[PDB]
C-alpha cells in the first residue's frame, strides 16, 4: 500500500486534494502496468467537507444545506475518474460519513449516486461474534444482478438473504415465544441460517500474528459450493459450532469431525 | 411545519412506541401465563359441557326469567374484544326481547358497563371489577356465584357470554347454554338417571355455575392477553412507521431551515 | 367402558383413561363406582377419592368440594375443588384449626354463623380421620 495522508490540521484547499493524489497514484498503477488497484479512501464526506470549505473561502455563494455548488461536478471529476479502463480496474472502496443520520443531505446524495455496493460494518453481530459485522440485510449492491454474476451466483444469494431474512422474523417469534418452536421447519430454518450466521465469519491474514487461527483467502466458486451445500440440506447433520471461523467449507467438514471427540 | 413541532411530535411517538413494545412483552408474559394455566381449566370446562352434552336436555319455552352472563376484562386496550361481546350480547338482547321479558343481566369488568351505558343501561343487574388484572381463580367465581345467588333472583335461561380463546392471533365470541332451574334439568333425562333428589340437583346446579364461570373466566383471560399482545404489535409496528415518515419530513424541514438562513445571511452580505 | 376424567381448578388427573373402579367419596354417602353403573349426578364432601386404574393400584387423596356426573356411556367426570394429595397434608394445622372450630362453634350463636362453623368442624374432623 501506499499511504496519502492528508491531516485536518491542513487547510481545506490540502484537504480536497488528497483524494485526487492518492487517485493520480492509483493512476499510475493503472495506466502503466494495467493492474487491479484499490483506492481506500477514509472518508467521503471530509472530501466534500473540504472542497465545501475551499468553495467558501472563495466567495462562492454557497449551495443548499450548507455545501458548494460544485459539489455534484467535484464527485463527477474524482468519482469518474476512479472509474475502470480498458487496461487498469482502479476500484475505490471508501469510509462514508453521513450527518444527523439522514440520506437525503447533499454529501451523501452525490456519494450514493456513484456508489456501488454500500457494505455495513455493525456491532449486533460483532456481539454475535462474528468479525467484523459486515451486515449484508442493509448492503445493496447494485452488481448482485443474475445477468452479471450469473445465475448459480444470484440463486444462491437469494437463497441466502431470503433464509436470513425468515430468521431474523422466526427470532423475533422465538424470542416472544408464541410457538416456541414454531414448526419442523421452523427449527429447520433456524438451524440452517444460524449455521449460515456462524459460516460468513472468516479468520484473517491480518489477525494471524496474534490469534493463531490461520486466515484463509476463499475463492468465489468455493463460496458458491459452500453456501449452495449448506442451503441444500446436505450438511444438516453438523453442530452449527462447526462453522465459525472457517474458511472453506471442506474444512467445516473437518473441523466437524476434530470436534467429533 | 416548524421545527421545534416536528421535534416534539418523534419524542411523543418515539415514547408511544417504546412503551407499547413494553405491553407487547407484559401481554406475552401473561399470555404465556395464561396458555399454561389453561391446559386443566380447558379440560375441567369440556367435562361440564360433555356431561351437559350426553344430557342433552332441552330449553322450556314460553317463560321470562332469562340472563346474559357478560365475561371479558376490565381494563382494554386489546382490540375488538369487547366489541365482539357487546354485539352479541345486544343481538341476544333484541332475540330475548321479543317472547321474552326478564333480560336483567349481570357482566364483569368496567369495559362491559362501559359498553352499556346506552342501550341496556337499565337492564344490568350487577357488574363486576378488577377482572383481567390477577388472573382468574375459582374463589373469585365463587364470590361471582355468590353475588348471583345469594344476592337473590331466579332465571330460567340465557347464555353466559365468554370470549372464547382459539389460538395466538384469533378468538371466538360465542355462547353456553346456562340450564338454570331445577324443571329444566329434571324433565326427562334426569328420570332416567339415578339419584335426582331436588336438593342434591339444586346444589349440583349451583356448582355448575360456578364450574362454567370459571370456564369463562379463564377462556376469556386467555384471550384477553392473546389479543392485546396482538393489539400491541400492530400499533408498535404502525407507530414505527409514522416515526419513519416523520423522521424524513423533520429532516427535510431542517434542510429548508439551514437553507433559508443561509440565503438570507448570504442575501444580506451581499446587498451590503 | 369409563373414562374417569378427574379434575380441579389447579390440574387433571386421568383425563380420558380406562380406570377400573373409583370410589366415588361424597355427601350423600361414599359409594364405589365400576365400568357398567346407573347414571347419576351428586355432589361431594370433604371425603377421599380413591382410584383403582385396572391394575390394583390404590391411590387416595382428599377432595374438598366439586360434583361427580356418570351417564349411560360411562364418563365419569368428576370434577372436584381442591384436591390435595397424602404427600401434600399436615396433622397439627388441622387439630389446632378444629380445635379453633370447636372454640367457634361453642361461641357461635347466628344459624348461618354455626352452620359455617359446623361445615368447618366436619371438613376438620374427615380431615384428620383422613390424616390417621
Amino acid at each position: 500500500v501506499a499511504l496519502v495522508y492528508g491531516q485536518m490540521n491542513e487547510p481545506p484547499g490540502a484537504r480536497a486534494r488528497v483524494a485526487l493524489t492518492g487517485l493520480t497514484v492509483a493512476e499510475y498503477f493503472r495506466d502503466q502496468e494495467g493492474q487491479d488497484v484499490l483506492l481506500f479512501i477514509d472518508n467521503i464526506f471530509r472530501f466534500t467537507q473540504a472542497g465545501s470549505e475551499v468553495s467558501a473561502l472563495l466567495g462562492r455563494i454557497p449551495s443548499a444545506v450548507g455545501y458548494q455548488p460544485t459539489l455534484a461536478t467535484d464527485m463527477g471529476t474524482m468519482q469518474e475518474r476512479i472509474t475502470t479502463t480498458k487496461k487498469g480496474s482502479i476500484t475505490s472502496v471508501q469510509a462514508i460519513y453521513v450527518p444527523a443520520d439522514d440520506l437525503t443531505d447533499p454529501a451523501p446524495a452525490t456519494t450514493f449516486a456513484h456508489l456501488d455496493a454500500t457494505t455495513v460494518l455493525s456491532r449486533a453481530i460483532a456481539e454475535l461474534g462474528i468479525y467484523p459485522a459486515v451486515d449484508p440485510l442493509d448492503s445493496t449492491s447494485r452488481i448482485m444482478d443474475p445477468n452479471i454474476v450469473g445465475s448459480e451466483h444470484y440463486d444462491v444469494a437469494r437463497g441466502v438473504q431470503k433464509i436470513l431474512q425468515d430468521y431474523k422474523s422466526l427470532q423475533d417469534i422465538i424470542a416472544i415465544l408464541g410457538m416456541d418452536e414454531l414448526s419442523e421447519e421452523d427449527k429447520l430454518t433456524v438451524s440452517r441460517a444460524r449455521k449460515i450466521q456462524r459460516f460468513l465469519s472468516q479468520p484473517f491474514q491480518v489477525a494471524e500474528v496474534f490469534t493463531g487461527h490461520l486466515g484463509k483467502l476463499v475463492p468465489l466458486k468455493e463460496t458458491i459450493k459452500g453456501f449452495q451445500q449448506i442451503l441444500a440440506g446436505e450438511f444438516d447433520h453438523l453442530p452449527e459450532q462447526a462453522f465459525y471461523m472457517v474458511g472453506p467449507i471442506e474444512e467445516a467438514v473437518a473441523k466437524a469431525d476434530k470436534l467429533a471427540e | 411545519a416548524t421545527l421545534k413541532d416536528i421535534t416534539r411530535r418523534l419524542k411523543s411517538i418515539k415514547n408511544i412506541q417504546k412503551i407499547t413494545k413494553s405491553m407487547k412483552m407484559v401481554a406475552a408474559a401473561k399470555y404465556a401465563r395464561a396458555e399454561r394455566e389453561l391446559k386443566p381449566a380447558r379440560v375441567y370446562g369440556v367435562g361440564s359441557l360433555a356431561l351437559y352434552e350426553k344430557a342433552d336436555i332441552k330449553t322450556p319455552e314460553d317463560k321470562k326469567k332469562h340472563l346474559i352472563i357478560g365475561v371479558s376484562s376490565d381494563r382494554g386496550l386489546c382490540g375488538a374484544i369487547h366489541s365482539s361481546v357487546a354485539k352479541q350480547m345486544k343481538s341476544e338482547a333484541a332475540n330475548l326481547a321479543a317472547a321474552g321479558k326478564e333480560v336483567k343481566i349481570i357482566g364483569v369488568g368496567d369495559k362491559i358497563r362501559s359498553i352499556l351505558h346506552r342501550t341496556h343501561s337499565d337492564q344490568f343487574l350487577v357488574t363486576f371489577k378488577e377482572v383481567g388484572r390477577r388472573p382468574p381463580t375459582f374463589g373469585d367465581a365463587s364470590v361471582i356465584a355468590l353475588e348471583l345467588l345469594n344476592s337473590g333472583y331466579e332465571f330460567d335461561e340465557g347464555s353466559i357470554i365468554f370470549n372464547r380463546f382459539r389460538s395466538v392471533i384469533s378468538y371466538k365470541t360465542e355462547e353456553k347454554p346456562i340450564f338454570s332451574l331445577d324443571t329444566i334439568s329434571s324433565a326427562e333425562s334426569m328420570s332416567i338417571y339415578d339419584d335426582i333428589d331436588a336438593d342434591v340437583l339444586r346444589n349440583y346446579q349451583e356448582y355448575s355455575l360456578a364450574n362454567i364461570i370459571y370456564y369463562s373466566l379463564k377462556e376469556s383471560t386467555t384471550s384477553e392477553q392473546s389479543a392485546r399482545m396482538t393489539a400491541m404489535d400492530n400499533a408498535s409496528k404502525n407507530a414505527s412507521e409514522m416515526i419513519d415518515k416523520l423522521t424524513l419530513t423533520f429532516n427535510r424541514t431542517r434542510q429548508a431551515v439551514i437553507t433559508k438562513e443561509l440565503i438570507e445571511i448570504i442575501s444580506g452580505a451581499a446587498a451590503l | 367402558q369409563m373414562s374417569f376424567t378427574f379434575a380441579s381448578p389447579t390440574q387433571v388427573f386421568f383425563n380420558g383413561a380406562n380406570v377400573r373402579q373409583v370410589d366415588v367419596p361424597t355427601q350423600t354417602g361414599a359409594f364405589g363406582i365400576l365400568a357398567a353403573h346407573v347414571p347419576t349426578l351428586q355432589v361431594l364432601r370433604p371425603g377421599l377419592v380413591v382410584v383403582h386404574a385396572e391394575d390394583g393400584t390404590t391411590s387416595k387423596y382428599f377432595v374438598s368440594s366439586g360434583s361427580v356426573t356418570v351417564n349411560a356411556d360411562s364418563s365419569v367426570q368428576l370434577l372436584a375443588e381442591e384436591a390435595v394429595t397424602l404427600d401434600m397434608l399436615d396433622l397439627g394445622a388441622a387439630k389446632a384449626n378444629l380445635e379453633k372450630a370447636q372454640s367457634e362453634l361453642l361461641g357461635a350463636a347466628d344459624e348461618a354463623t354455626r352452620a359455617e362453623i359446623q361445615i368447618r368442624i366436619e371438613a376438620n374432623e374427615a380431615l384428620v380421620k383422613a390424616l390417621e
